[PDB]
């Protein structure tokens, strides 16, 4: 019966957008990042608190999307 | 700073040819100002081309 299966693919959408947002969204700020140390090497520690301070809400919406995604794999 | 280059006027290297730029007056008066300055080149002068190396002014 059709409601199951439906159900199996509407997680499998909704778990690729979160991972394509995710994924492509620390990549970009991880670059600047990287171009930050090679130019500052000594301010790395420093650039390192800061990036954590943003890579945190990138993660935020997408590992939303993930929690349904699982909940409809679970249900 | 950490930005630091590669640049031939900053590089170091061996000397195998040598230039002076040199200032002179002039004007005469001026009593022994040029030529105690000429025979202080003159000495240094010699002692690169003693190494061989040809000087350029």
């Amino acid at each position: 019966n059709l409601n199951m299966d439906l159900l199996y693919m509407a997680a499998a959408v909704m778990m690729g957008l979160a991972a394509i947002g995710a994924a492509i969204g620390i990549g970009i700020l991880g670059g600047k990042f990287l171009e930050g140390a090679a130019r500052q090497p000594d301010l790395i520690p420093l650039l390192r608190t800061q990036f954590f301070i943003v890579m945190g809400l990138v993660d935020a919406i997408p590992m939303i999307a993930v929690g349904l995604g699982l909940y409809v794999m679970f249900a | 700073g950490n930005l630091e280059y590669k640049h031939p006027y900053l590089e170091d290297r061996d000397v195998k040819r040598v230039g002076y730029l040199v200032v002179s007056t002039d004007r005469g008066l001026a009593g022994g100002l040029n030529i105690n300055l000429f025979k202080k080149l003159l000495a240094e002068m010699k002692t690169w081309t003693d190494k061989g190396v040809q000087a350029d002014l």
